[PDB]
This record gives C-alpha cells, sequence and structure tokens, in this order.
C-alpha cells in the first residue's frame, strides 16, 4: 500500500545512515585491511535501491499530469447548444469525471503522502523548486476543473434530459427488434436440437453451424446496445437489466450447442450400429450389443440440465438401447432353422436366423422394445431345447 | 478427422476444422506407433467425427507440431486447435482403453 511504501522509504533512509556510519575506519587484524574502496560501492548500491522507492511516482507523476492534462484540454473545449453531434462525445468526459472525481479523490490522499514522505527521508531536493510547484499547478487546474465540470454538468443535464427522450423512442425501437432477434434464435437452436440424426447425418451440422453465425450476430447486437447504454450512463437500471436479458439469451444458446454436440455423438453411435448389422455374425454381434448397450447407458446418464424437448431425443436414446437388447437375444446359437422359423412365422421376417451378412440391418425394422419379448421366447424356447437334444445326444451315442 | 505430417499440417487441420475441433496427435505410445496410430484413427474419428462429431483428429506424423502448438498455446502431444489455434494442450501416452473414458468426457466446446 502507499503507507507501506512510505514506512519502506523511511526505514531505507535509516537504512542508508546506519550503512555509511556501519563501514567505520581501516581495521587492523594482523595484515591491515581497508573497506575504503568497498564502501564507496555499498553507497552506490544503497543509493539505487533509494532511487527506486524515491522515484517510483517521480515518472508516474509525469504520467498522471500527462494523463490528468488531457482531461483539462477537453474542459478547455467547453461551447452550450450548437451541434448534437459534439454533445455525444463531450457528455461521456462528464460521465468520466464523475467516476475519476470520487476515484481520484480517494487515490488523492496516498499520492500527498509518498512526496511527503520522501522528503522525511530523503535530505536531497527533487526537481528542486519544480517539484512543490507542480503540486500547486495541479491543485489550481484541479480547481478550476471542478468549476468547469459543474458549469458543464448543468448545460449536460439540460441537453441531456432531451436527449434522454431521444434515447428511450430509439430504445423501444431497438428493443422490439432485439426481442425478435432472440425469439429468432431460441427458434433457431431448439430446431436443430430438436432435429435427430437417428441415421440423417451432415445437414445437422450445418444447422448447427449457422445456428453459430445467427448467435455471432446476436453478439454483435449485444454488443451495440451495452456500448449505446454506456454512452447514454444516467447509472439506468433499465440499461443493465437489457443487457441481462442478453446474456441469458447466450445461455440458451450455448446449452442448444452443447444439445447438437450430444446428437453428433448418437448419430456416429448409430452409424456404427448400421456398419455393424451388414458386417452381422452372431459372435460378433453379441459382443457388439453388450458394448453398446453400455456406451447408450452412460450417454443417458451423462446428459442433464440443458434446455427442455431434451426428454423427447432423450427417449430416442431409450429405443436404440432396446433395440440393441433385442439383437443380443439372437446372438444366440442355441435356436435352429426349426426354431427360427416358429419364431420367423410370429415375427412376420423374411430372413432367417442366419441369412446373410446384411441381415442386422434387417433386424433392425422389428423393433427391439417391440420385438424382444417374442424374440426372447423363441431364444428362450431354444436354448430349452437343447439341453434335451444334447440329452438325447448321450443316450443317441 | 485430417491427418497431419507437419506441426504446419497440424495446424492447417484444425484452421480447417474451426465450427468444431481439431485435436493434433504427435507421435504416440510408441511400440510399432504408425499402424497402431492409423487404427486408434480409425475408431477415434468414428467417435470424433461420426458418434460425437464435434471433433476431427490428425495424427501428426511424426514432426513436434505438438511441442509448437503448445509453444503457440502459452496455455504424445495432443494440441486441440479451434478455429485452427490452439486452445489446449495435454501430453502423455496412453492406451486404447484410456481412449474410450476420452470419449466419453468429448466433445468440448
Amino acid at each position: 500500500n502507499l503507507d507501506l511504501f512510505d514506512e519502506k522509504i523511511t526505514h531505507l533512509k535509516a537504512i542508508q545512515q546506519e550503512i555509511s556510519r556501519i563501514k567505520t575506519p581501516e581495521d587492523i587484524s594482523w595484515l591491515r585491511i581497508n573497506l575504503q574502496p568497498m564502501k564507496t560501492a555499498l553507497d552506490a548500491r544503497v543509493t539505487r535501491w533509494i532511487r527506486v522507492y524515491t522515484d517510483f511516482l517521480v515518472n508516474q507523476f509525469r504520467t498522471t499530469q500527462k494523463n490528468l492534462l488531457d482531461f483539462i484540454e477537453k474542459t478547455k473545449d467547453g461551447i452550450k447548444k450548437n451541434p448534437a453531434d459534439h454533445e455525444n462525445l463531450h457528455d461521456k468526459k462528464l460521465l468520466m469525471s464523475v467516476m475519476k472525481v470520487i476515484s481520484d479523490v480517494k487515490d488523492v490522499e496516498p499520492r500527498r503522502e509518498g512526496i511527503i514522505t520522501r522528503m522525511k527521508e530523503m535530505v536531497t531536493k527533487l526537481k528542486k523548486h519544480n517539484v512543490p510547484i507542480t503540486e500547486k499547478g495541479t491543485d489550481d487546474p484541479l480547481q478550476q476543473i471542478d468549476n468547469a465540470n459543474s458549469n458543464f454538468i448543468e448545460i449536460y443535464g439540460r441537453v441531456f434530459k432531451v436527449k434522454a427522450d431521444i434515447i428511450p423512442l430509439q430504445a423501444e425501437e431497438t428493443q422490439n427488434i432485439k426481442r425478435d432477434l432472440d425469439i429468432f434464435m431460441k427458434e433457431v437452436e431448439s430446431f436443430r436440437k430438436e432435429f435427430m440424426q437417428k441415421s440423417m447425418g451432415y445437414e445437422n451440422i450445418n444447422n448447427a453451424y449457422d445456428t453459430i453465425m445467427v448467435y455471432y450476430h446476436k453478439l454483435t447486437a449485444i454488443e451495440g446496445r451495452a456500448l449505446e447504454y454506456n454512452n447514454l450512463e444516467k447509472a439506468f437500471e433499465l440499461q443493465k437489466s437489457n443487457y441481462k436479458q442478453l446474456k441469458d439469451c447466450m445461455n440458451d444458446l450455448k446449452n442448444l450447442k452443447t444439445m447438437w454436440d450430444a446428437i453428433a455423438l448418437i448419430h456416429f453411435q448409430y452409424n456404427d450400429w448400421k456398419t455393424k448389422p451388414w458386417r452381422q455374425i452372431k459372435a460378433d454381434i453379441l459382443l457388439d450389443t453388450n458394448k453398446t448397450l453400455g456406451t447408450q447407458i452412460k450417454n443417458l446418464p451423462k446428459e442433464i440440465r440443458n434446455f427442455k424437448g431434451y426428454n423427447v431425443i432423450v427417449e430416442k436414446v431409450k429405443n436404440m438401447g432396446t433395440v440393441l437388447p433385442l439383437v443380443s437375444a439372437l446372438h444366440s446359437e442355441f435356436m435352429e432353422d426349426r426354431h427360427w422359423s416358429q419364431l420367423k412365422q410370429i415375427t412376420g421376417t423374411v430372413f432367417d436366423h442366419n441369412s446373410l451378412s446384411f441381415y442386422f440391418e434387417d433386424i433392425l425394422a422389428l423393433n427391439l422394445y417391440k420385438y424382444e419379448n417374442t424374440v426372447n421366447e423363441i431364444v428362450d424356447v431354444a436354448q430349452k431345447e437343447a439341453k434335451i437334444e444334447k440329452k438325447l445326444k448321450n443316450i443317441e451315442q | 478427422t485430417t491427418t497431419v505430417t507437419s506441426e504446419d499440417h497440424f495446424m492447417t487441420f484444425y484452421n480447417e476444422n474451426n465450427k468444431k475441433l481439431i485435436v493434433v496427435d504427435v507421435y504416440p505410445g510408441w511400440s510399432g506407433p504408425c499402424t497402431a496410430m492409423y487404427p486408434t484413427y480409425n475408431q477415434l474419428m468414428i467417435s470424433i467425427d461420426d458418434f460425437e462429431k464435434r471433433i476431427d483428429i490428425l495424427l501428426l506424423d511424426q514432426d513436434k507440431l505438438v511441442t509448437y502448438k503448445n509453444d503457440k498455446f502459452h496455455a504424445p502431444k495432443f494440441l486441440f486447435i479451434s478455429e485452427g489455434k490452439i486452445i489446449d494442450e495435454v501430453l502423455g501416452t496412453n492406451i486404447p482403453v484410456f481412449i474410450e473414458k476420452v470419449n466419453k468426457y468429448i466433445p468440448l466446446s
């Protein structure tokens, strides 16, 4: 802190005096030793460390005065009435003078202490007469700036009241346009979320990219509204509320983007299942079905919160899981052709138990949820029958 | 997924997949890395592009692009590119079982 800096500087001045005393005269301990050259080196290093604390605001004062001077230059422009444009540019300075005036006054007390603290532990005068002259000069312009700011503020308030009526009429029109844009953005992300790949691919991904572009356009519009509110200033609660409403729409858009990514992952799993049906293989299908069921269950648990209508898509995942389960029952090699045929008659499926490599795709049409039940009955019957058949094999042999 | 052959190739593949994420896989966990890299690349590409989509993988073969992406970031080598810019870098060598856990974590925004 500034107070901590002042204490450290006083301690440093005390340390310099102590170090100068601490070298001492040539000490004789069998062979004469001279620290004369060494003492000068210590003084050089001590001054440099002391200089950094003393010169801390030496550079900063000039920069603050350089920055502070610019604010006074804007004040020197002044001028009442005339062009409306100039008012928009000059009006921001008043909003800046208020914040700077409050924060600057708080910042002023430590700065005054810093110049005074160095004077105490620094015998030498910094910038001679100029540093004291500089403080008096800043005080005269600061007082002049305050009186100028009060006159400027009364003029600013009357013109700004006219500006304020114009700002709300324009604001109502902009707000209606913004609400329409927000509704359109909500509909665009929702349409992508509503669309389900399973099956559909590429177009859904393209829709997500289009939604992101719409969100980017909304963000640019949102940035403009915030800038207009900042230019209007006046500590308006409604302007802050409008920004919050835009943020809520952005959060909904982010949730929609997350939903689109989840749909793409589900589509990839669906594509793998379609490839598995063409590949077929009863041994391969049983291993694939168990792996697919575990992955589908994990995906459903991970999905949470987000936006409404997720359950309608979520249900699909359940259907896919059911389909995976129905397929697993077929993976049993216990069933024979006659056993399969009896099941086939009930099922109505042209494809047999082992008809083709592409048979897995054929199996998908009969719904797993709709048809695991009847598949299961058969899978069981077949497994039951072979226990006997196998018994007969013993008696037989 | 984009297969790359350079840090320059890694970065190109990331920039070319700006809407989603392009992950540059520089080298691998030894052990006959090439054929294994292509095989993992095929399963990750279906999980990356098909299943999660979210992510295309581009198996850097084999340079130091991973290190270059990490240097650019200030943030085996895995350098995630969003609109072609490194945004997430991780290093290490992992087995196929570890990759499956990573797929569940995917896809990051």
